[PDB]
């Protein structure tokens, strides 16, 4: 064989998602999210600490919410004919939602 | 030496999974599930009960205050199921004393 | 006195769900001042049969895949297939629960993937 | 030299985690200007959350976040977690 | 004639309330799909209402059933006590 | 001559909105509303407060719990004035007995 075998752009990423949607192990690594979280709070009070669980019950929750936020997210982007998710979509669902900011 | 003590419902939960599955074991976390979801749901049917006892200038919180309270919350065939297990259980348990 | 031996009012309504813990935590927790012999009894039933549908609908999906030990997974897939329990339980995220197999239809490819020619 | 690793923050979320969790989601195709967005929007999310989180906290005289605050203070916001006690 | 009812929820009123939201243009076939969706919103409300009604034996619907049962939806109301 | 007794907080809010604009009124609706708005908040505030409560296994409700349900419930710079005006508040009153 002489040229790379080519999957064609969408294949690929329908893979991932039966394959992640077949799983449940989380996606985001700890330690950032550690860091994050650690930052985040470090500004409101100092020198805490936190316990491992809850970093992974946040870690938990949020991936939930954003799965929940691109599902309608990727709803309002079919209802304007297009496939491609744009900010402004995120900003109608969230605005729709009412978290607002 | 020193040692505490905390309850759950697990070993309740393994009953019922016996009862209805025999060759059928469960993990820790999926128990863990379970209790949680039992606490929510008992929290907020006694909440509920609550409330309406304070509208209706009522005391005592009973069966019919419970009854409401699910079909309040619940939809539509899990409550007529749950209710009818209910009103068997109260039968049952008011004649064989 | 005569001390006749006491069995559970558990045992007495038929139930597994225990009823005395119940009465206890109605007691403390701010629901009312006072609470009658009836209402756990109904609670407790309640608790069980919801319990037993959540975990028969596990079981199920867990002989559709092949393995005897309930894992969250199950739960999630029990939850979300019955129009029901996805009512009541509609903001809730269950841990490791991920989601449904779902894609809309529009952003897979056409059929029309074969000779052409 | 010039790290602090990417920002020393939220940019070590890195785009194909995203990428993983748009696909969660059942997403194909996405945007080179969404990656910033979401950020934003999870940062706001964890905000409100650990804010409620640590003022439970603050309130037993601890210095030690439990789980049980987390829990709570995700139960006010309408997003009740189960799995970690409560 | 009477029409099922749902029917003296009219045109030009649905048209009204879609003026106050901030719609210029309809079509035709907004009608019957909101017609639906009402119904339901008021199914529900109605249902826990009777509920509360139910459990005080009394047979007066009174407004603060309504209000309980809209409180409970998250759509909690003011403006008609408690 | 049978003859019933509904409280409300009414004339409170008519204080407050003399202190506050002097040559204004308001109508009955308003009032309900306002009335209505009160209960709410009280109830939200109480309830949290019970909550923090039973989660720590403490018994008492103290200005604390209230202090604290306050910067959950609302937003920012309302929090803030709200807490100085009640702290300023129990200060007065602890004092002057």
């Amino acid at each position: 064989v002489k040229k790379p075998h080519r999957y064609r752009p969408g294949t690929v990423a329908l893979r991932e998602i039966r394959r992640y949607q077949k799983s449940t192990e989380l996606l985001i690594r700890k330690l950032p999210f550690q860091r994050l979280v650690r930052e985040i709070a470090q500004d409101f009070k100092t020198d805490l600490r936190f316990q491992s669980s809850a970093v992974m019950a946040l870690q938990e929750a949020c991936e939930a919410y954003l799965v929940g936020l691109f599902e309608d997210t990727n709803l309002c982007a079919i209802h304007a004919k297009r496939v491609t998710i744009m900010p402004k979509d995120i900003q109608l669902a969230r605005r729709i939602r009412g978290e607002r900011a | 030496r020193k040692r505490s003590r905390k309850e759950s419902y697990s070993i309740y939960v393994y009953k019922v999974l016996k009862q209805v599955h025999p060759d059928t074991g469960i993990s820790s976390k999926a128990m863990g599930i379970m209790n949680s979801f039992v606490n929510d749901i008992f929290e907020r049917i006694a909440g509920e009960a609550s409330r309406l006892a304070h509208y209706n200038k009522r005391s005592t919180i009973t069966s019919r205050e419970i009854q409401t309270a699910v079909r309040l919350l619940l939809p539509g065939e899990l409550a007529k199921h749950a209710v009818s297990e209910g009103t068997k259980a109260v039968t049952k348990y008011t004649s064989a004393k | 006195k005569a001390r006749a031996k006491a069995k559970t009012r558990s045992s007495r309504a038929g139930l597994q769900f225990p009823v005395g813990r119940v009465h206890r935590l109605l007691r403390k927790g701010n629901y009312s001042e006072r609470v009658g012999a009836g209402a756990p009894v109904y609670l407790a039933a309640v608790l069980e049969y919801l319990t037993a549908e959540i975990l028969e609908l596990a079981g199920n999906a867990a002989r559709d895949n092949k393995k005897t030990r309930i894992i969250p997974r199950h739960l999630q897939l029990a939850i979300r297939n019955d129009e029901e329990l996805n009512k009541l339980l509609g903001r809730v995220t269950i841990a490791q629960g991920g989601v449904l197999p779902n894609i809309q239809a529009v952003l897979l490819p056409k059929k029309t993937e074969s000779h052409h020619k | 030299r010039h790290r602090k690793v990417l920002r020393d923050n939220i940019q070590g979320i890195t785009k194909p985690a995203i990428r993983r969790l748009a696909r969660r989601g059942g997403v194909k195709r996405i945007s080179g200007l969404i990656y910033e967005e979401t950020r934003g929007v999870l940062k706001v999310f964890l905000e409100n959350v650990i804010r409620d989180a640590v003022t439970y906290t603050e309130h037993a005289k601890r210095k030690t976040v439990t789980a049980m605050d987390v829990v709570y203070a995700l139960k006010r916001q309408g997003r009740t977690l189960y799995g970690f006690g409560g």
